[PDB]
DNA sequence: ATTGAGGCTGGTCATGGCGCTCATAAATCTGGTATACTTACCCACATTGGGGCTGATTCTG
DNA sequence: CAGAATCAGCCCCAATGTGTAATACCAGATTTATGAGCGCCATGACCAGCCTCAAT
């Protein structure tokens, strides 16, 4: 089974399961800490942020690499977004602060 | 081929500014009117750059004080 | 027709494989004895006693 | 399955770990050979349009 | 674009102002075109449109009126991805508790309102009255009344009394609560008070009640009025394909919410009576508590049939929560699986990859390049031309793979090594090549195992996973600085073969000039593969300053050793190929090859190994047959004396002489010997059975057997596995635990019999069972260890200090099993060495112990260097290079920013599915002892009377060789510094009986006991000797409970004999059970008898309890301080241990129990630190009576002891940062005059600095005590509240973030990994150096 | 280097299916009242905290 | 000197927290669908010279 772009998930948006949705492949917390052993910083962040979460860091890396340019915008996950409006929805205040 | 990059990093030492170093350089030459140093022997970017930081004459100093020269002469231009 | 490695006889312990082999070789061996005298199609009081 | 005539030696290291070398013969006789079914539907529903 | 993260709670006005509207109804659709329905949960004039830049009712549905909201319904005009951060509120019409806040594990508005949770939930249940405001009424300010004290007390009063109930009530008193009022009442109270738990209380309650002063919280605020709607597409109702609906249970429970509320509404403006009213409100009340949390306050809400619900805090906590399911681990593009091969012809940067993965993995940049050759015209005519497959797609395939890496990984990532890099190479097929080399390294087969790939896609990616995850750039395993490329069983058994020499063979002693002819001759078939001749090779030496010298002669080899001369690299003698070459051998020659070249020639000689043990593995064409396991002559006969013999025990048992324990001990001991002789007879008749003839009579040499090659090359197999092949298997074990007196006498090469294969069946079982929980145990420990020291990198290159770790060769008393170059090489001295003589300097205090340096130490022989380490270290928020040392995976030194804390815990928790009276000298030896009081008995025999003596072999080296712990009064026949021989006995004693024995001579006499009181007179039946048996005090009366036998030595004229050196008298106070040897009347001398007082885990559970720092069941009493010891007074117990200094006062004092045996005497001077007991250690009592040092030295042997024993090697580096991490914590003794609390416990670094900045200005610092806690509980108390938030307890952690207003810094890695920026320990550590020097500037 | 015609720049006149707006109307959606008598549902560890003792220094009859 | 009271120390009992690799009818009000109609941006058909060539 193999995957360059496909269909994403409804709440979270992240890729689908393996070979019935033509899914990708799932990054664990033991590769994370493999990566983290590793120095491959920029491995781990275009991994954790472009090819998963990013909906604007996907299509904009899609179109750089049409383009034969190799480079990436980090963006903001959407799941942390998500997570933070989970946390918000009960009687705890978490925002981020600018400064 | 560039197997190894043990000389590069005998060069650049602590093997993360090489890397910080190599991808500038592979960025200033895909993007841009750069040209290598070095023969073209059907070689990507990053090759042909770690291959120019082993010979010696590629490292941050030389990269910062081309860049600087490069904003005087442009600055330089304005007639 | 097969290459199997030697090497994972002895760790994993299991001999049948080598008895099923030798016993497969003789039962092949004596298949051959039959369809070559088959072949040679002089009687039936050989095939018989054999 | 089907009996086939086995050699115990190491060749080239194909065999390395725990792999299995085949003849071409083998797949020349069609010997493994195996027949699969499978049945796809196609639903025609009705919708608002 | 933000730097910080800050937790509160909400208050109304906030929640208020993050809703765009109220929602009033609970219709979701109008189940007819499926329109969304108004004020409902779904509406979209509050949550915004359904579809981009169109309105509800079509009025506007273009672009142009983007930003106006319509008339007819009021939707606006924008797009539909605003539905997805909307909120909406409900007003509640009644208050409502937060079930996090009262049912947290502490209960914060209970211990906040001094009042009891069980009495706050009797109030909330409508159950009970509450008083405010009572006046002068006679009434507490929090007192609770029934419904009939209630009614009596407003019968008496109508006014000046104030009662409430519920929720409300509890609103009302916290907001009339004075915060000032309590903390200072509270400060009085612990002024004028003295009680441990009352100082405990009172102090948690100012601390939480000053934090909550500090933060901008209110009291009242913990009471939900309004409460928030989550998005509609975070709950969506989208419809299955099929007509059907798929939704979620918080529209459910926001439904049940809703309508409850309405119906309490509806009711309150009914004017329903008061138990209806307070029925609807506790229904309101337990439908918001299920809502915020399902099945916490009682028994859960079922859902739609059977399941129950799932709540909002269901989804923030569990392993598939969004932490650990969503956001720590994410599923990505880019991505492939598939079954792997093997490949051989591959070389070790380099890997397989089929065309149809590669063409579908690289399809963006396929098409790019189709766009820039000009060759498609638009993306739709390059996708259609991949579609169709043209033959111009795969030249551009091969154009793009050429020099770009992918990543392969296994499933069970166990360490660092789990992800590697290499360069595709397009193949035919569908299963993916991997070199075997690093088949070891990835712990994968070939029998249907699988691994992904992944491609990287930024150019900076791409140079990382060149420049650092490629194959050939990690050659050295991360745990221990040893090679993992090694060959296995193929190419090591095809080496075995080659360099085998034998005794006659083809061509034997032919002169050779070179390998070149040697292997024309082995080609040509002139000469055997192995024939002893001799060739004339020329070797290169490094002796010179760079240079290689090159010397000739002649050598006796053989033709095999010649051939594989060739491939050997031009820097290595000729004697590392001179011999059978096993894979020991091999693994050596790679690592020396590798020390002394570098790395490119360590990887070619690696790869020209490979190939030549494949072809010549291929060509030697080694079999296995029947005939191969050989069966002993003697077997039988072995096995008739064993059956001779068990039968003699069974006569004898039947006969009656011995017993049933005494006749199975026999018994199995009987056939543990046959089975022993039998197993060497057999190895006897297999290892030697090759025997032949040359040129002469008869010659024996190694045998040539294949099992015995493949067993004795190491590739495969043991001794064990020959034992079960060629002769019995043994003893089997019950499933009791227990082992069968009956035997396997029969191995696989003949015929098991269903007895036996049922036997050996329950151990197959047990041993499954076991390898199914090791990896389940292991992943939890791996896991906690990882999480607990991730946040540690190098930030600094020296530190500055001076301070270091003592390191000593590990003696048992016998065989050393750790070298000093193991515990020394890759370290950095903490002080400069000296001369073994001590006459000359060294080398100096800050230099790298490389091989060279280790060789230099172990010529001369020092005996102990002493090295730094990373708990010493003074660099703070992180280490220093220097104090760490080297990378025990590159040659040069540890880089700047390595998350070395990652690695350590990897290579801690791989290796954890691999764990399930006379003294006998060995050598010739000097016998030293160290911290011995001894003296000359009456006998001649030195004996001690010390409990800290130590028996130490000095060897004429002066090396430490052997260790012993000599017990009290032992006898010595030997003294110090005497020559001795091996195998002397030196040292007796009795180990079922300490002696009394006294260090001065003169007479006994009995003074302060009564026949009865405390002493009995009892006769000996055998022996016949008259001994007064001394009672302890239970079996004595309540009279001569004050009386102890008191024995002192008197002189010939009646005083008391004085100690040599001192004069203090030696009376010695006999405890309970004390058998004295000699009575009155009788003159003894010293060293004499006096009196006679009678006296292990596998696994790795002791691993757990030593990482968690679990306290031992019975610990050990130790010494607080060094002095005279004074026992107590019975005092409802045994004894009271006090301990009188020198000059100090003697305030200690401590329970002992009366069923643990007490070693110290009467006047006995007792040292800090000092064992009063025995049993097992507790390390927080460890660490507080002798450092940290001690306490870190005890982990780190433990832990390699256990590791050594199941046989794994790890470096102490990574036990060692490990125990740094644990020692974090610290509490406060007493302020100097820095603001701190009497026990409050703050971080170290923070006191440290504090103190540092204190004594640089002209104030006084103060005092800490270092603190131990397990590995949990270090990863829970962590400054930042996401990182312990994400490990465990989320619910808890939340709730003290909030209530305590906590602010967060990113600061770490695994808070950098889930707000998804770089990590600040690769490449990333400048960048964020940079954005920290940028800030604050 | 002019004066005799074609191609191409300015506007004529409605023209024609499309879309927004008015109005009708039966089907769909809401609220409301029923009077013989019917009365209470239906696994194994490790840790902290609360409550009941257990002495052990203070005071007592 | 023995008594028992009110405090810390100790111990029994409850609690939460962990545990792996890809019914019935009645009446009154509302709304969506077919009724046509005004009105129009844009389809198909002309129709005057300024702009673009030729012979003498
Ligand atoms: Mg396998
Ligand atoms: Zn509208
Ligand atoms: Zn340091």
């Amino acid at each position: 089974h193999a995957r360059s772009t496909g269909s994403y998930s409804l709440v979270t948006q992240q890729p689908l399961g393996g070979k019935a949705q033509f899914g990708g492949q799932r990054f664990g917390e033991m590769e994370v800490w493999a990566l983290e052993a590793y120095g491959a910083a920029y491995t781990l962040q275009e991994m954790l942020t472009v090819k998963s979460d990013d909906v604007n860091g996907r299509t904009k890396m899609y179109k750089n690499i049409v383009d034969g340019n190799h480079q990436m915008e980090p963006g903001m996950p959407e799941s942390f977004n998500v997570l933070l409006k989970e946390i918000r929805s009960l009687g705890i205040n978490i925002e981020l602060e600018d400064e | 081929a560039r197997v190894t990059v043990q000389d590069a990093v005998e060069k650049i030492g602590n093997r993360f500014d090489l890397v910080l170093v190599a991808a500038r350089r592979a960025r200033q030459m895909q993007v841009g009117g750069k040209d290598p140093l070095v023969p073209e022997e059907n070689d990507k970017t990053t090759v042909i750059a770690l291959r120019e930081i082993e010979e010696g004459l590629i490292n941050n100093q030389i990269l910062d004080v081309r860049e600087r020269q490069e904003q005087q002469e442009q600055e330089a231009a304005e007639l | 027709d097969i290459v199997l490695n030697p090497l994972g006889v002895p760790s994993r312990m299991n001999i049948g494989q080598i008895l099923e082999t030798h016993l497969g070789m003789a039962a092949k061996g004596i298949g051959d004895k039959i369809n070559a005298m088959l072949k040679q199609q002089q009687e039936v009081a050989k095939l018989r006693e054999f | 399955g089907q009996n086939m005539r086995v050699a115990f030696m190491p060749w080239n290291g194909y065999n390395f770990e725990d792999s299995i070398l085949v003849s071409e013969r083998v797949v020349q006789e069609d010997r493994f050979t195996t027949i699969h079914i499978q049945e796809l539907a196609c639903v025609s529903r009705d919708t608002k349009l | 674009e933000f730097d910080a993260i800050k937790i509160a709670l909400a208050s109304p006005d906030m929640i208020r102002s993050w809703s765009f509207g109220e929602v009033k109804k609970p219709e979701t659709i109008n189940y007819r075109t499926f329109k969304p329905e108004r004020d409902g949960l779904f509406c979209a004039r509050i949550f915004g449109p359904v579809k981009d830049y169109e309105c509800l009712c079509g009025k506007y549905k273009r672009l142009k009126h983007r930003g106006v909201i319509c008339e007819k319904c009021g939707v606006e005009v924008t797009q539909t991805k605003v539905r997805r951060e909307r909120m909406g509120h409900i007003e509640l019409a009644s208050p409502t508790a937060h079930i996090w806040f009262l049912k947290s594990l502490p209960s914060r508005i209970g211990l906040l309102l001094d009042m009891p949770l069980r009495d706050i939930e009797r109030v909330l249940y409508f159950e009970s009255y509450v008083v405010i405001e009572g006046g002068m009424t006679n009434l507490e300010r929090q007192q609770i009344l029934t419904e009939e004290q209630y009614l009596d007390a407003l019968e008496e009063f109508g006014d000046e009394f104030d009662a409430k109930m519920g929720a409300e009530a509890i609103q009302a008193l916290l907001k009339s609560m004075d915060l000032e009022q309590e903390c200072e009442q509270l400060r009085e109270e612990l002024n004028e008070t003295n009680s441990e738990t009352k100082r405990k209380k009172l102090t948690k309650r100012i601390k939480l009640l000053e934090a909550f002063v500090q933060s901008g919280n209110k009291p009242e605020w913990m009471i939900l009025t309004v409460l928030p709607v989550l998005p509609p597409d975070l709950r969506p109702l989208v419809p299955l394909d099929g007509g059907r609906f798929a939704t979620s249970d918080l529209n459910d429970l926001y439904r049940r919410v809703i309508n409850r509320n309405n119906r309490l509404k509806r009711l309150l403006d009914l004017a329903a009576p008061d138990i209806i009213v307070r029925n609807e409100k506790r229904m309101l009340q337990e439908a918001v508590d299920a809502l915020l949390d399902n099945g916490r306050r009682g028994r859960a809400i079922t859902g739609s049939n059977k399941r129950p619900l799932k709540s909002l805090a269901d989804m923030i906590k569990g392993k598939q929560g969004r932490f650990r399911q969503n956001l720590l681990g994410k599923r990505v593009d880019y991505s492939g699986r598939s079954v792997i091969t093997v490949g051989p012809y591959l070389r070790l940067h380099q890997c397989g990859l089929p065309k149809k993965m590669a063409l579908e993995l690289f399809k963006p940049f396929i098409y790019g390049k189709l766009e820039l050759r000009g060759l498609a015209t638009t993306i739709k005519a390059a996708k259609k031309m991949v579609e169709r497959e043209e033959a111009v797609v795969w030249d551009i395939l091969d154009e793009v793979i050429r020099e770009h890496p992918v990543l392969l990984n296994r499933a069970p990532t166990l360490h660092r090594l789990g992800i590697q890099a290499f360069e595709p190479v397009l193949i035919e097929g569908k299963a993916i090549q991997l070199h075997p080399l690093v088949c070891a390294a990835y712990n994968a087969d070939f029998d249907g195992d699988q691994m992904a790939v992944h491609v990287p896609l930024t150019l900076e990616a791409q140079l990382e996973a060149r420049a650092l995850m490629m194959s050939t750039n990690n050659i050295l395993s991360p745990a221990n600085g040893e090679p993992i490329i090694v060959p296995s069983q193929d190419v090591v058994l095809g080496l075995y073969y080659m360099t085998r020499d034998c005794v006659n063979a083809k061509g034997e002693g032919m002169v050779l000039t070179g390998p070149k002819e040697a292997e024309r001759l082995y080609r040509s078939g002139l000469a055997s593969l192995h024939a002893r001749v001799k060739v004339r090779i020329t070797e290169y030496e490094k002796d010179a300053n760079g240079e290689l010298v090159a010397k000739t002669s002649l050598k006796d080899t053989t033709v095999g050793r010649a051939i594989l001369w060739m491939i050997v690299p031009k820097g290595l003698p000729y004697s590392i190929v001179n011999q059978a070459l096993g894979k020991k051998a091999i693994s050596k020659m790679l690592n020396t090859c590798y020390r002394i070249l570098g790395l490119k020639p360590t990887v070619i000689f690696a790869d020209q190994i490979m190939y030549t043990g494949f072809a010549y593995a291929a060509r030697s064409g080694a079999s296995v047959g029947i005939d191969d396991m050989v069966i002993p002559e003697k077997k039988h006969e072995i096995i008739s004396e064993a059956e001779a013999e068990v039968a003699e025990i069974q006569e004898q048992f039947q006969s009656g002489l011995v017993t049933a324990g005494e006749r199975y001990n026999k018994v199995i001991d009987i056939w543990a010997a046959a089975n022993d002789r039998v197993s060497k007879a057999m190895m006897d008749n297999l290892q030697t059975e090759t025997v032949i003839n040359r040129d002469g009579q008869e010659e024996k040499q190694v045998s040539f057997n294949s099992i015995y090659m493949m067993a004795d090359s190491g590739a495969r197999g043991s001794a064990a596995q020959i034992r079960q092949l060629a002769g019995m298997r043994g003893l089997m074990a019950k499933p009791d635990g227990s082992i069968i007196e009956t035997p396997i006498t029969a191995n696989f090469r003949e015929g098991l019999n269903v007895l036996q294969y049922f036997i050996s069946t329950h151990g197959a079982r047990k041993g499954l069972a076991d390898t199914a929980l090791k990896t389940a145990n292991s992943g939890y420990l791996t896991r906690r260890l990882v999480d607990v020291a991730q946040d540690l990198v190098v930030t600094e290159d020296d530190c500055g200090t001076h301070e270091g770790i003592m390191m000593t060769p590990v003696i048992e008393g016998g065989d050393v099993k750790e070298p000093l170059r193991d515990r020394v090489l890759g370290r950095v001295t903490a002080e400069d060495v000296l001369k073994p003589g001590t006459a000359d300097i060294l080398v100096p205090r800050n230099t790298l112990l490389h091989e060279q340096w280790c060789d230099l130490l172990e010529e001369n022989s020092v005996d102990a260097v002493k090295v730094r380490s990373v708990v010493s270290c003074d660099t703070d928020f992180g280490v220093c290079a220097h104090c760490y040392g080297r990378d025990l995976a590159r040659g040069h030194i540890i880089n700047k920013g390595e998350a070395i804390g990652v690695i350590a815990a990897q290579s801690i928790g791989e290796p954890g599915t691999q764990l399930t009276s006379s003294i006998q000298v060995k050598n010739k030896g000097s016998i030293k002892l160290s911290n011995v009081k001894s003296v000359v008995n009456s006998s001649g025999k030195l004996v001690i009377t010390s409990r800290n003596t130590e028996l130490k072999l000095i060897d004429e080296f002066g090396r430490t060789k052997e260790s012993y712990k000599v017990p009290y009064g032992a006898v010595l026949a030997k003294g110090d510094g005497e020559q001795v021989a091996g195998g002397e006995t030196v040292a007796n004693w009795d180990p079922h009986t300490m002696p009394v024995i006294t260090e001065v001579s003169g007479f006994v006499r009995f003074t302060d006991m009564i026949d009865g009181q405390t002493i009995t007179r009892q006769t000996d039946e055998l022996t016949g000797l008259s001994s007064l048996v001394v009672l302890d005090s239970a079996e004595r009366t309540a009279g001569g409970k004050d009386l102890r036998p008191a024995l002192k030595i008197v002189d010939a004229q009646g005083n008391d004999v004085l100690i040599p050196g001192t004069d203090m008298p030696a009376q010695y106070f006999l405890p309970g059970k004390a058998i004295v040897q000699l009575e009155d009347g009788v003159q003894i001398s010293s060293g004499d008898t006096l009196a006679r007082i009678p006296q292990i885990t596998g696994g790795l559970p002791r691993v757990a309890d030593l990482f968690e720092a679990r306290r031992p069941k019975e610990p050990a009493i130790l010494a607080e301080i060094s002095g005279i010891v004074s026992f107590g007074k019975e005092t409802k117990g045994k004894r009271r241990l006090v301990i009188t200094p020198v000059d100090g006062s003697d305030p200690y004092e401590e329970m002992i129990p009366k069923w643990r045996q007490l070693n110290v005497f009467e006047g006995e001077r007792v040292e800090r630190g000092d064992v009063i007991s025995d049993g097992p250690e507790a390390p927080h009592d460890i660490l507080r009576l002798r450092g940290v040092h001690a306490v870190t030295r005890y982990i780190v042997n433990e832990v390699q002891d256990v590791y050594r024993l199941q046989g794994v090697k790890i470096n102490d580096k990574h036990i060692e940062v490990i125990v740094r991490q644990m020692l974090r914590k610290a509490t406060i003794v007493n302020a100097g005059s820095s603001d701190f609390l009497e026990g409050e416990q703050v971080e170290y670094s923070r006191v440290k600095i504090a103190n540092r900045e204190l004594e640089a200005n002209g104030k006084v610092g103060a005092t800490y005590s270092r603190d131990l806690l397990g590995i949990t509980k270090a990863s829970l108390a962590t400054e930042s509240f996401i990182s312990a938030a994400s490990f465990q307890e989320t619910t808890r952690v939340l709730t003290e973030a909030a209530v305590a207003g906590k602010r967060d810094e990113l600061r770490g890695l695994k808070e950098n990994v889930i707000v998804g920026r770089l990590i600040p320990a690769g490449t990333g550590y400048a960048y964020h150096q940079d954005r920290m020097r940028r800030r604050a500037a």
